[PDB]
């Protein structure tokens, strides 16, 4: 029994430019076991995404990448919901167009 | 400068409803160009990237081939650690292997390498001379006489130093024009006030392949990276990355900290500061 | 192109 909790990034693609296009991501890493829960929000609602086949890296711990189209405005609050066996609730990563 | 190819294999046990879930990706340097997944009705072998695409049926129906016979032998793999650790059937459990070679510029191998995992601990690992393996505990052991009375770090040692090596060379020239030519960053400084006494001043770098880089910061010519935060390199989502690293600086102060950027694709160094 | 069929555990 070795776990590890999943670190999260929550970014877009290219810089926000409210009402242009652009690509949502949200980049789990660091975690064991492969077994999790990630989900991309518009406003605290799911939003259909895509998820990158299972890898990764030498420590044994794995990596994925959750990502849609997204254009962002002024008003809507976009977020990532990770549920993993080692958190003790889902870690909930706002976006933030900044970082 | 140095190439490698890499395989990843995951497999994980479904307990009462069939066969484990396998999943296979392949990568040439940090690009992805193949993958595979059991949870499919005819599953085959397939590519992720545009330069492997021109391989014709031969190629595809022997990874094809190659990959579900794998993906079978982990099946009986996990049914055999369950007796060697004393486990019960129903609770999920996970292998992983990773392999691959590393060359020098010209083409040459500078090591090869291959690991085995159970349960995200190390299980069993090929050593460097590519003769012998260490196993990590008793259960691994038997696997180790096993594999030692089968000949298995012979076969290791032939595709490593063999097709591994040439495959990868074939790759790098199939895929020379996007594999073999850095992307250099875009960087940027960006200035976000905290208040009227305090800024953050953000240093961006965008869009660049391969992942590798190096972000400092200094403060009057002085090194100071040990204050910034520096997030881990990520993906962009279309094959190159992105990282930033961030300091705090007193407001009205800023024209005394510089960003520095290291990556293979600037023929010389950026070094940049608030506008 | 990847290694064959390892042998089992």
């Amino acid at each position: 029994m070795v776990q590890h909790s999943p670190k999260v990034q929550v970014y877009s693609r290219h810089p926000a430019e409210n009402g242009k296009p652009n690509f949502l991501n949200c980049y789990v890493s660091g975690f064991h076991p492969p077994q999790i829960d990630i989900t991309l929000m518009k406003n605290g609602k799911k939003m259909e995404a895509e998820q990158t086949d299972l890898s990764f890296n030498r420590d044994w711990t794995f990596y994925l990448l959750v990502h849609t189209e997204f254009t962002p405005t002024v008003e809507d609050e976009y977020s990532c919901q990770v549920n993993h066996t080692t958190l003790s609730e889902p870690k909930v990563v706002k976006w933030d167009r900044d970082m | 400068g140095s190439h490698s190819l890499r395989y990843f294999y995951t497999a994980v046990s479904r307990p009462g409803l069939g066969e484990p879930r396998f999943i296979a990706v392949g990568y040439v340097d940090d690009t992805q160009f193949v993958r595979f997944d059991s949870d499919a009705p005819n599953p085959r072998m397939e590519p992720r990237a545009p330069w492997v695409e021109q391989e014709g049926p031969e190629y595809w129906d022997r990874e094809t081939r190659k990959v579900k016979n794998t993906a079978q032998i982990f099946r009986v793999d996990l049914n055999t650690l369950l007796r060697y650790y004393n486990q019960s059937e129903s609770g999920s459990h996970n292998i992983q292997r990773m392999y691959g070679c590393d060359v020098e510029p010209d083409g040459r191998l500078l090591r090869g390498y291959n690991q085995d995992s159970y349960d995200g601990k190390d299980y069993i690992a090929l050593n460097e001379d590519l003769r012998s393996w260490t196993a990590a505990d008793t259960a691994a052991q038997i696997t180790g006489r096993k594999w030692e009375e089968a000949g298995e770090a012979e076969r290791w040692r032939n595709y490593l130093q063999g097709t591994c090596v040439e495959w990868l060379a074939k790759y790098l020239d199939m895929g020379k024009e996007t594999l073999l030519r850095a992307e250099s960053p875009n960087t940027r400084v960006t200035r976000h006030p905290i208040s009227d006494r305090e800024v953050t001043l953000r240093c961006w770098a965008l869009g660049f392949y391969p992942a590798e880089i190096t972000l400092t910061w200094q403060r009057d010519g002085q090194d100071h990276t040990q204050d910034a935060e520096l997030v881990e390199t990520r993906p962009a989502g279309d094959g190159t990355f992105q990282k930033w690293a961030a300091v705090v600086v007193s407001s009205g102060e800023e024209q005394r900290y510089t960003c520095h950027v290291q990556h293979e694709g600037l023929r010389e160094p950026i070094t940049l500061r608030w506008e | 192109r990847m290694a064959n069929v390892s042998t089992g555990r």
